[PDB]
């Protein structure tokens, strides 16, 4: 689980994202499909070509869920329950691909905010992404 | 994995626009920071108590430099990752007792450190090219893992 | 990859004391209940919603005989463990996209089920050997993941 | 985290363990050291030969904490924070080893309690030991 400084770093790091989160989510997904193309198989109904309108509007969705998670760090299971139904119960996403998207999202963050992506902030966000991943891949 | 020449040109092209000692020093440091249990393998290195101490550790900088030298040596022999990483695989296997899952953590840190240094020049296509390389290095580092 | 013939005699001598068909049925069923994301790969199999339903699912039992029989063949060529499963790694990697980490999970179920059936006679030595068998089979099913 | 069903199966399963805990905790360690010999490098001072006084007495300690975890499921980070410090801060145990040890525990319960080691119980216990692992491996 997270520490006080994790929570502080996650919240601090999330503030600096601002309105870029919608785009950082879209880039994270595109990096996940480009590097790990077997994750395309979770989105057969999507146009998953880069620049696709569908991945754009979905990166905004994933973003909004991460900022929600960032402001409810004590109890992720409660605030992501409806999202845990989706990814676990009906979609049944292999936990490995959350690691994949988490890595691509941190690649995105390193690629856009170099002065802010310190080793300490990085470690906290990795743990942040590990906590949300555990919540969503749970309870089938 | 085998890489198209377009991917080799992409990997070797972007490699010539970073300085490897910075990559190595930053990747090993971030590994020890992001994944704290890897510190256990570095007790002769002294203080690894904080992210501050880790990135200031002079032995860490030294070792990241040697790690990146071997990685760089892999970049020149991508079609021979087995043979080029035979010596380091058996060292990590029989002597160091480093779990093979951690090879991919360090490989991932190399990807993320390239994105830090390169910004938007580390394209999604650039990432996929480097992802293939570190996964090959990680594989080669761990098949003589008897 | 290579067992001592003490270990080799331990696996073949305890395999003869179980019925492979229910080893496969229980193992595959226990994977589906313990690691339920594995069910995504099994949508034509019908009802997988509960533990009792998986254990009463007739096609899960039928598929465990396929899994366990191919496993049985692996027990006849522990030295060329790579070639017997090359068609299967081909099939799990490129046509089903099973992540290779899940091959370890099924092998763990085979180990837990062997202990279930055999009780005291599944000693740590018995497990140590069978762990080597499932470890090598799992790595064999992963040889074609590039 | 766990579900009410998982919490019900954990207390019930551990309840059916009884005074066998300390024995199972030692056999589990003995299974880990034999199947996964690198795990022995974490106990360089222990006897760790089959049958041992120290390994047996240590198996009890492992069994005692699990009993504590089994009755504090809604607050593992609190009741395991002392153990987290030892394994995460002090020893720095590689997470892979908590999965090896968890696996040997389930082999032990499968080997000793056929009738009670049902697939449902097995599933709840794997989430139990995995939650405990996360706490014991996390820094916080
Ligand atoms: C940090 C991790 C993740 C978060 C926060 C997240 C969040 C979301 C959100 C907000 C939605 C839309 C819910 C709605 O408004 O209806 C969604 C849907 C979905 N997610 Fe994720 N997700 C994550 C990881 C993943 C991963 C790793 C995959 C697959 C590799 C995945 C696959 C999907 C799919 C297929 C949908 C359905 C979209 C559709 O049917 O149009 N998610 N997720
Ligand atoms: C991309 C992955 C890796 C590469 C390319 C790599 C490469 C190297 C190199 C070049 C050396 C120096 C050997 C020598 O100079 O004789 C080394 C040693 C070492 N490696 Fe790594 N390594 C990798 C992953 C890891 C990981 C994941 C760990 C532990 C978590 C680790 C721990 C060590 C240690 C402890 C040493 C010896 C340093 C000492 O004893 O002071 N390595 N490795
Ligand atoms: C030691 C591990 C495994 C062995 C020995 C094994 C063996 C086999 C065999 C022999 C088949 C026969 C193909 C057929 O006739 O349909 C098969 C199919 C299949 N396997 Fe496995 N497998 C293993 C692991 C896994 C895992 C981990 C998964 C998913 C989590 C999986 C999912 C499937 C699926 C979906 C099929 C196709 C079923 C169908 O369409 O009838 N397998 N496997
Ligand atoms: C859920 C799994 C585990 C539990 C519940 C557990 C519990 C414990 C407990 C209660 C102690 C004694 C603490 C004290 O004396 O106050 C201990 C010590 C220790 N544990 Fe574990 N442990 C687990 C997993 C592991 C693993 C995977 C390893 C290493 C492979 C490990 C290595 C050690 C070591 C080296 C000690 C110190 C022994 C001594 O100095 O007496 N533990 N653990």
């Amino acid at each position: 689980v997270l520490s006080a400084d994790d929570k502080a770093n996650i919240k601090a790091a999330w503030g600096k994202i601002g309105g870029h989160g919608a785009e950082y989510g879209a880039e994270a997904l595109e990096r996940m499909f480009c590097s790990f193309p077997t994750t395309k198989t979770y989105f057969p109904h999507f146009d998953v070509s880069p620049g696709s309108a569908q991945v754009k509007g979905h990166g905004a969705k994933v973003a909004g869920a991460l900022a929600t998670a960032a402001s409810h760090l004590d109890d992720l299971p409660a605030a992501l329950s409806a999202l845990s139904d989706l990814h676990a119960h009906k979609l049944r996403v292999d936990p490995v691909n959350f690691k994949l998207l988490s890595h691509c999202l941190l690649v995105t963050l390193a690629a856009h905010h170099p002065a802010e992506f310190t080793p300490a902030v990085h470690a906290s966000l990795d743990k942040f992404l590990a906590s949300v991943s555990t919540v969503l891949t749970s309870k089938y | 994995v085998h890489l198209t020449d377009a991917e080799k040109a992409l990997v070797t092209g972007l490699w010539g626009k970073v300085k490897p000692e910075e990559i190595g020093g930053e990747a090993l440091g971030r590994l020890l920071a992001v994944y704290p249990w890897t510190q256990r393998f570095f007790d002769s290195f002294g203080d690894l108590s904080s992210a501050s101490a880790i990135m200031g550790n002079a032995k860490v900088k030294g070792h990241g430099k040697k790690v990146i030298d071997s990685f760089g040596e892999g970049l020149k022999h991508l079609d021979n990752l087995k043979g080029t990483f035979a010596s380091l695989s058996e060292l990590h296997c029989d002597k160091l007792h480093v779990d093979p899952e951690n090879f991919k953590l360090l490989g991932n840190m190399i990807v993320i450190v390239m994105a830090h240094h390169l910004g938007k020049d580390f394209t999604p296509a650039a990432q996929a090219a480097y992802q293939k390389v570190v996964a090959g290095v990680a594989t080669a580092l761990a098949h003589k893992y008897h």
